[PDB]
């Protein structure tokens, strides 16, 4: 598999990410902002959407916090909530993976 | 459509 589904709509993601557990996530082309990815996220109850956004340099954040490379954006993820409404990790493994 | 992370 991959974190990356580039042609996947919103809503297939979300049908996807309701099938996984909390954290499990994909990264999709936007379609709000063609040139940009998004980001959606299992949460406990549905699945919630982040824009990725792009700076002057080209670095990518969701928030505040920028990174040179989606795959490092991704895992520091891992260790920091996505979410500033909830504590949630980016996941990719099941615990008995 | 919504993002968590859309502010102005």
């Amino acid at each position: 598999g991959s974190w990356f589904h580039e042609g996947l709509s919103r809503h297939q993601a979300e049908n996807l990410l309701m099938g996984k557990e909390v954290g499990f996530f994909i990264i999709r082309a936007s379609q709000s902002s063609p040139g940009d990815f998004s980001i959606s996220v299992r949460h406990e109850d549905d699945v919630q959407h982040f824009k990725v956004m792009r700076d002057n340099k080209g670095n990518y954040f969701l928030w505040t916090e920028k990174f040179p490379s989606l795959n490092k954006l991704v895992d520091y993820y891992r260790t920091n909530s996505i979410s500033r409404q909830k504590q949630i990790f980016l996941r990719d493994r099941t615990r008995e993976d | 459509s919504d993002y968590m992370n859309m502010t102005p």
